C-alpha cells in the first residue's frame, strides 16, 4: 500500500494483526519485527478548481 | 379501524344564517426545502486506490 505510517494508540489483542476500517481497508498494521501498533492514514489530497 | 374525524351536523334550513360576533388571529408554522446538501465525487479516486 501507500501512505502514512503513524504512531497508534490502538489496542490491539495478542493474536489479533491488522485493524480494518468500515469499507474493509487495512486502517492498522502491527509491525513483525518489534511489537508495535501503526496507523495508516492516506496522504493528502484535495480538489482543485481553475 | 382508523377514525376520519369528529362526525358534525350543519343545521341547514332555507331562512337561517350564521353570523360571527368575535374573531382570532392565528399565526401559523409552514417548514419549506430549499436546498439540499451539494456534493461532489472524484471518481477514480472512490473507484481505485492508488
Ligand atoms: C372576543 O374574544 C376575546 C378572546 O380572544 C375576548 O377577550 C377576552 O375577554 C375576557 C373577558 O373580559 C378577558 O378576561 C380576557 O382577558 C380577554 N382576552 C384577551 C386575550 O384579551 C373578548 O372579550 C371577546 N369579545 C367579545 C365581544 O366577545
Ligand atoms: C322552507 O323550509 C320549511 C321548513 O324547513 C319548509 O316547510 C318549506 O317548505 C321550505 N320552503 C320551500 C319553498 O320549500
Amino acid at each position: 500500500g501507500t501512505g502514512v505510517l503513524t504512531e497508534s494508540n490502538k489496542k490491539f489483542l495478542p493474536f489479533q494483526q491488522f485493524g480494518r476500517d468500515i469499507a474493509d481497508t487495512t486502517d492498522a498494521v502491527r509491525d513483525p519485527q518489534t511489537l508495535e501498533i501503526l496507523d495508516i492514514t492516506p496522504c493528502s489530497f484535495g480538489g482543485v478548481s481553475v | 379501524t382508523m377514525s376520519l374525524g369528529a362526525e358534525n351536523s350543519v343545521a341547514y334550513s332555507n331562512n337561517s344564517i350564521a353570523i360571527p360576533t368575535n374573531f382570532t388571529i392565528s399565526v401559523t408554522t409552514e417548514i419549506l426545502p430549499v436546498s439540499m446538501t451539494k456534493t461532489s465525487v472524484d471518481c477514480t479516486m472512490y473507484i481505485c486506490g492508488d
